[PDB]
């Protein structure tokens, strides 16, 4: 899978539907900022500092 | 029952948004309900030659 | 300043000319190799589907480059995409293969 | 959808020819080291609150002099600097510099808001000043 | 060069714009917070270093 707006790689169709909401597309909330570079494969998300058990998120 | 507080109902020739707020507060008004979306800060960092 | 703009509601995506115009993914283009290297991944996903079956053509200008040869029998079907895709997806902001 | 609180208050799709995840490039600046440095530098500032009152009206902090308070904060900063640099003696000292700074004051909990010392806290002063003039029943 | 694409929407709410006066007042409050306490200056300079 992949989003043709920001060129990010997803895995599930529900994942794509939840991802396009950050750009403004609908379908049929934990992140604060979401970046992605164009020369490498390494997204960087940023989540609030009080939440528990963060899985590799700044 | 105080009809002064139920103004838009009792008073026929009153605009639906009229309020005499400083003197008597009304108990039946016109509320405006919203439904927004607050997306996260998105960016696509491109490189420069 | 090469910027991409996603297409919406069926309209094709567009890339920005050096002179401020935005064009679709088709025709004859001219890239600096550094311009490709700085965006090796964002460009593969957007462009490779159009070079393979579409009508896109790009002239990556390099000046000098080492090469490698692959010989094939002319009387049998042959196809270059498996070779020319493993090169494009391996171009990097620091290296290029033969 | 109920959001908790941080404190307490009053209580035929074939694979298209572009995608891959092979990780050919590695950054020279070092993404992990840059993220670590950014994490260290992103932190908000310490809250310097001593000298300000609490709910009951009593100032917060120790009962030490102002200037000695400034000196203690200075050499504690020096010790922390040495600890961060991972040495025995800090190389960038905040204390015992060449500058004569004997007039420097640093906010402490010795002085209240009026301008008097609190050797007897504000609540105690109020309580005794009010109790000095109460009266009882005759008999 | 950063780029952040999106679709046409009017019900999007991203409250982040302020005036320079509020930034200046916050700066004054922080300068007062410093208060000759070297402990609140040390980590800033060390981490920027
Ligand atoms: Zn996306």
């Amino acid at each position: 899978y992949q989003c043709h707006v920001c060129s990010a790689v997803l895995f599930s169709p529900l994942d794509l539907d939840a991802h396009v909401a950050s750009h403004g597309l609908h379908g049929n909330q934990r992140h604060i900022t979401e970046f992605i570079s164009s020369w490498q494969n390494h997204p960087i998300v940023q989540v609030s500092a009080d939440v528990e058990n963060r899985k590799t998120a700044q | 029952i105080p009809v002064e507080r139920y103004n838009i109902l009792t008073n026929p020739d009153a605009p639906p948004t009229q309020i005499q707020l400083p003197e008597v507060v009304d108990l039946y008004n016109v509320v405006t309900r919203y439904a927004y979306e607050t997306p996260p800060i998105t960016a696509v960092v491109m490189g420069v030659p | 300043d090469c910027r991409i703009s996603f297409g919406m509601n069926g309209a094709a995506p567009m890339i920005r000319d050096e002179t401020g115009m935005m064009v679709p993914f088709e025709g004859n283009w001219i890239f600096p190799l550094a311009l490709w290297q700085m965006n090796t991944r964002y460009f593969n996903q957007q462009f490779d589907a159009w070079i393979k079956t579409g009508e896109l053509r790009i002239r990556i200008e390099m000046g000098a480059y080492p090469y490698m040869l692959h010989y094939y029998d002319p009387r049998q079907y042959a196809n270059a995409w498996n070779l020319t895709s493993a090169w494009l997806e391996e171009i990097t902001p620091t290296s290029i293969p033969s | 959808k109920r959001i908790p609180r941080k404190t307490k208050g009053k209580s035929p799709a074939t694979a298209e020819p572009g995608t891959s995840n092979c990780e050919h490039y590695k950054a020279r600046p070092g993404i992990a080291s840059v993220q670590k440095a950014t994490e260290s530098a992103e932190l908000p500032m310490k809250n310097n609150d001593e000298g300000t009152p609490d709910k009951r009206g009593n100032t917060k902090g120790a009962l030490v002099n102002e200037h000695v308070e400034a000196r203690d904060e200075a050499d504690d900063a020096t010790k922390k600097q040495a600890k961060d640099t991972e040495k025995a003696k800090a190389q960038v000292t905040y204390s015992d510099t060449g500058i004569n700074n004997a007039n420097e004051l640093s906010r402490s909990g010795n002085v209240d808001n009026e301008g008097g010392s609190n050797q007897k806290p504000m609540s105690t002063r109020i309580a005794e000043a009010t109790s000095a003039i109460v009266s009882k029943h005759p008999a | 060069t950063v780029t952040s694409p999106y679709a046409p929407s009017v019900n999007r709410l991203m409250p982040y714009r302020i005036s320079n006066a509020e930034r200046q007042i916050s700066q004054i409050i922080r300068v007062m917070n410093i208060g000759n306490n070297a402990t609140v200056i040390q980590p800033v300079l060390q981490d920027i270093s």
